[PDB]
């Protein structure tokens, strides 16, 4: 989920 | 040159963040007139005895993209992880957070105090035994507050303050 939607977070990529 | 210091508060949809931040920013308890839009804030104040300004960003639309969150994040000083006492799954979320702002921050060392909300509530679902042994675990302050009655809340902040203080 993230959390929170970061453009840059590997994750959320 | 007062002292800036950089906070965000961040936790699941419905805990309290936006009431926390007005409670210290506009002395009133969250009602409809107030904004839901993600925005900072700030706030002068003296902390044992330092006068300084606070610039809180108060975290939300957590889906969507936002430049301001990606900016905020990043130099976030500080971080106030909120879940609320009668909501298992917002505190079941805070290891989501943390794992998150230590990422993005690309450090093990983030300032950071976690926040169990709405203490004024009878149906409590999170033993502060469970919230306590999970802070001890990250080394960081717990606190319990009330932004309905504005219990802890000048605390909460003042505490996450004086953690960002002891990273320099
Ligand atoms: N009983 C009680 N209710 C609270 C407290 N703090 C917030 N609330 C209630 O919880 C709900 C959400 O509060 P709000 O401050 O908007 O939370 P939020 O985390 O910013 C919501 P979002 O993630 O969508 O931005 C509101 O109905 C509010 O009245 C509290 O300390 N006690
Ligand atoms: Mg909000």
């Amino acid at each position: 989920a993230x959390p929170l939607y970061i453009s840059y977070d590997p994750v959320c990529r | 040159a007062m002292t800036e210091y950089k906070l965000v508060v961040v936790g699941a949809d419905g805990v309290g963040k936006s009431a926390l931040t007005i409670q210290l920013i506009q002395n009133h308890f969250v009602d409809e007139y107030d904004p839901t839009i993600e925005d900072s804030y700030r706030k002068q104040v003296v902390i044992d005895g330092e006068t300084c300004l606070l610039d809180i960003l108060d975290t939300a639309g957590q889906e969507e993209y936002s430049a301001m969150r990606d900016q905020y994040m990043r130099t976030g000083e500080g971080f106030l992880c909120v879940f609320a006492i009668n909501n298992t799954k917002s505190f079941e979320d805070i290891h989501h957070y943390r794992e998150q702002i230590k990422r993005v921050k690309d450090s093990e060392d983030v300032p950071m105090v976690l926040v169990g909300n709405k203490c004024d509530l009878p149906s409590r679902t999170v033993d502060t035994k469970q919230a306590q042994d999970l802070a001890r675990s990250y080394g960081i302050p717990f606190i319990e507050t009330s932004a309905k009655t504005r219990q802890g809340v000048d605390d909460a902040f003042y505490t996450l303050v004086r953690e960002i203080r002891k990273h320099k």
